[PDB]
Order: structure tokens, then sequence, then C-alpha cells
């Protein structure tokens, strides 16, 4: 569309094994405003003839390395409507095969994890998962090990999502050579491990229980 | 715990070979000895107390009961650089194997501390500058004050 | 060459064959294959345990202190 | 001072995967205050200026620091 956002939706699931699945790629299964926006359709056996060559199809592997932890989850934004279908309490929401589209389940059920895009202009050609409170789709799960990756692959090239941890370094920073009272000095912390959203500036509240540390003196 | 190539870096998927076991490409040991957590079925000895080795490290406090416990792996530096890096942290203690010939490894009774013992890593090479099997490795020292 | 009771004694074996890895503290003394022992009249200490000053330098070293008789 | 000194702690998850902490810390003296006159001799009627050098008396960075006689 030209004139409009458009909005693409895939299945991306590659180890759902199951005989009658196919990863798969539908159009406008919602709006850029998170609606219905209509039905979900197949495309996978038409890419051919629509001039797609290695460029209309989106996969994932959540864990690639097989280590039984899975590295990457997904999750509902403003641009999607997702629903976690198995709310079992067996299960968490780092099981990224227990969320669907509850309107669309053939095709788009429990397992075959959904990954929405928007495009971000009406006539960019650039799309992303993020959404315009910077809540992307795809998260890392809270239990994921060190050095342990995913893979995300557009266009027949796949890409590693690296799972890593970062030294920190704290430093108190006196403005002359001694610290009297009534002087405030800075204080500076050096951590990518509380940087969790690169699109966001973050604070470390003590209220929110997803900051991990916090310094006290 | 049923393949031979436990606590190293390789494949559980494995065959026994003239030039060694197929699955193993890299390896830690503390004094010639594969560095392994006490786990398995053959892990039952409590050596000169009543308590068996396991047990004996968690009380310690020690969670690097192995390479495999510390989530060590090797990670490229790059897309393409052909350079892998990994690392980990010495531990205090650690439980010897007894035995390497059975399936799981039989471990001793006691825990030892590693100050004094020298760590070595090994790399096998399944293709070297002209297509051969060679095992390289380099070695160091873990001290005390 | 003369001691006193309740005195401290250091031990320095320099046996360089003993030099098993050229990155590891060897120790001496503490199996049935290779045992120490010090001992004076009337008590001893059996599979005593010796250790190299560095990695590779091939030389063992241990201290015991004496105690005394406890009746005087 | 030295052992004493306000610490700040920030627990920390390492590259290496083992939680080691870091931190920081910096020392709080206490400083010596003194008080003059601006004048060695005054005459009857001479303004008389008093000032005090102590840098512990500023306890707030933003504000002027100001101390009052008791009527009481």
């Amino acid at each position: 569309d030209p004139t409009d956002e458009d909005s693409w939706t895939f299945a991306t699931n590659t180890k759902n094994t199951t005989s009658s699945f196919n990863v798969d790629t539908f159009y406008q299964v919602f709006d850029e405003n998170g609606a219905s926006g209509g039905s979900a359709l197949t495309l996978r056996t038409t890419l051919s003839s629509l001039m797609c060559e290695d460029n209309c199809v989106l996969t994932l592997d959540v864990d690639a390395q097989s280590s039984g932890t899975p590295v990457v989850t997904i999750q509902d934004n403003g641009d999607s409507i997702l629903t976690q279908l198995n709310a079992s309490s067996n299960t968490n929401a780092n099981n990224a095969s227990a969320f669907g589209i509850s309107t669309e389940t053939a095709k788009l059920g429990t397992g075959s994890i959904p990954v929405t895009i928007t495009e971000q202009g009406p006539n960019s050609g650039v799309f992303g998962t993020y959404d315009e409170s910077d809540k992307s789709v795809l998260k890392i799960t809270d239990n994921a090990k060190r050095g342990t990756s995913a893979s995300l692959d557009y266009n027949e090239t796949p890409q590693t999502i690296l799972v890593g941890f970062s030294f920190a370094s704290i430093d108190i920073q006196p403005v002359t050579d001694e610290w009297t009272s009534g002087q405030e000095i800075p204080v500076v912390i050096v951590d990518a491990d509380q940087n969790k959203n690169s699109r966001a500036d973050e604070d470390l509240d003590l209220n929110n229980p997803d900051v991990t540390l916090i310094p006290a003196l | 715990n049923s393949k031979a190539t436990d606590d190293a870096v390789g494949s559980a998927t494995t065959q026994s070979l003239s030039f060694g076991e197929l699955g193993r490409l890299l390896d830690v040991t503390f004094d010639d000895v594969i560095w392994s957590t006490p786990d398995g079925a053959n892990n039952t000895a409590t050596g000169n107390d009543s308590d068996t080795c396991s047990t004996e490290l968690s009380n310690a406090g020690i969670t690097d009961t192995g390479l495999g416990a510390t989530g060590f792996t090797l990670v490229e530096t790059g897309a393409a650089t052909g350079v892998f890096v990994g690392d980990f942290q010495i531990p205090s203690f650690w439980c010897r194997v007894s035995d390497t010939t059975t399936t799981p490894y039989t471990y001793a009774g006691d825990e030892e501390t590693t100050t004094g013992l020298d760590i070595e890593v090994n790399y096998v090479d399944f293709r070297d500058a002209s297509g051969e099997i060679v095992e390289v490795g380099d070695s160091a020292g873990v001290r005390a004050n | 060459k003369v001691y006193s009771w309740t005195d401290k004694v250091y031990i320095t074996i320099v046996a360089p064959d003993h030099n098993f890895d050229s990155d590891l503290v060897d120790e001496i003394g503490e199996t049935d294959s290779d045992p120490i022992k010090v001992s004076t009249r009337g008590f001893d200490l059996d599979n005593y345990k010796l250790v190299e000053t560095g990695t590779d330098t091939g030389i063992f070293t241990g201290e015991v202190i004496l105690t005394g008789f406890t009746a005087h | 001072t030295d052992e004493d000194a306000p610490r700040v702690n920030y627990n920390d998850l390492g590259a290496d995967g083992v939680t080691t902490p870091v931190s920081d810390q910096e020392e709080a003296p206490s400083h010596s205050g003194v008080v003059s006159l601006n004048a060695d001799s005054y005459k009857i009627a001479d303004t008389v200026v008093i000032t005090v050098e102590d840098l512990d008396l500023n306890v707030d960075s933003d504000l002027i620091d100001i101390f009052t006689v008791v009527s009481d």
C-alpha cells in the first residue's frame, strides 16, 4: 500500500515438526494500531509467482544450540494482539510455544511462534518489531544462559541473537581534592546489563522488580 | 552422564574410533584429570567421613562444580573472524575423578583444593595443515599466597 | 645440628627427579608408594606431606612443631 | 577516613558469569575552624567584622547557610 502503513504476520517456528505445519506469511492480520484488520490467508505456495526471490519469509530458532533453555520468547505489543493460549501454572512467559493468536488458531495457534512487523511510515519500506512505546515483540528470556544464542532469518541470511554479560565499573568522582560537607559529587555506574532497551533511557528504581541491582551505601 | 564426552566442549552424539572419541573438541583439566561435576550413579563414595564429594562441595558454597556448570562456551569474536573465546573463574575446591574408564566417571569421596595444581586446556584439531587429526594444548599454574 | 623441645623444624628435600609437572607444585610423602615419616624416640608422623617451593624449582619444604611432654 | 570512609557497593554479574561486587569509597574529613577579627584596634562606633573559616559548617550546597543569636 503506497498510502497506508503495511502490516505483515509470520509463522516462524522452524522446529514445529507436525506434518501439517509449514512456515508461512500473512498480510494485514493486524492494523498499524493493533486492531483485527481482517482474516489470515495463506501465501506460502504463491510466493514463487509474486516475484519473491528468497526475500518474503521470516524464520526463527529460539534455542540454536539445543541447551534446553530457550533464549528468545515473544510478547504482545501495541501493533498486535498476542495471547497466552496455554495459561497453565506449569508453564511461564518464557515458553514461546505457549503464545498464539486467538481468532486464527488453524495456522497461528499454539506453537508456530507468530511474529508481527509494521511499516515505519506509509511509503518507507522500513519495517520493525518495535511499537511507539518501544516494546518489541521479541524479548530475551529471564533464565537465558551466557554464550547461548538464537537465530532470526530474513532473505536467506541468518543473524545470531547472542546472550552475554558485561563487567561493571563504579567510581565516585570528587570535584576537588577533598569531599567536604554540603557538596554534591557525581557517582557513575557503567553496566551494559542494565541497558535493557536501546531505544529508551532507564532508571534504577527500587520499586521496579526488573531492575536487578541498585547501588547502596 | 551416559556418554564418554561428559563435561567437555563438543557433542553428546559420539563414536569410539582409533584417534580417540569423535564428539570431543575441547576440555579443561586440573592435575591432568578432567574437571567434572560429581553427578550420575558412581558418585556414592564418601571418603574419610560419611559425606559424599557432591554434598561436600555444596557445604563450601561452590556452584562451579565443573566446566559444564560455569556456563563456559566458545564464542566466535566476529561473524567470520575464525577466533573463539571462552572464560570462567577458578574455584577454591574440586572433586577428583578416580577412574575415567567407566561411564559415568567414578568420583572420589573428598574435595581437594585447587591451589598448587596445574590447569590445562586441550584442543583437538579434526583438520591440521595436512588434513589429519592432532591434539594441542596449553598449561598454567594455580597459586596461593 | 642440635634442637630444643617445643622448637620449630624446617625441612628442605632437594629431589629434582620428583618435578613431575612443570606447571604444578609437586607433593611428596603422602602415599604408600612414596612415604615420608618424621619421628622422635616414642612418637612419629607417617605419610607427612612436603610441597615444591615454586612450580619447576624441584625443591620441597615443610615444617613441624615439637611439643615436649605434658608432665613437667 | 581509611577503613571507615563511606563506600558505595554495587552487586554485579560479570562476563565470566560469576557475581562479583564492585565498590568505591571516598573519605569525609572534618576541618579545624579559625575565627578572626578584621582589625587589631577599634574605636567607638567602628564597624567590627567577624569571619569564621570552618568548611564543616556548610550543610547545603544550594542555599546560603545562616546562624542567628539567641534571645531566651
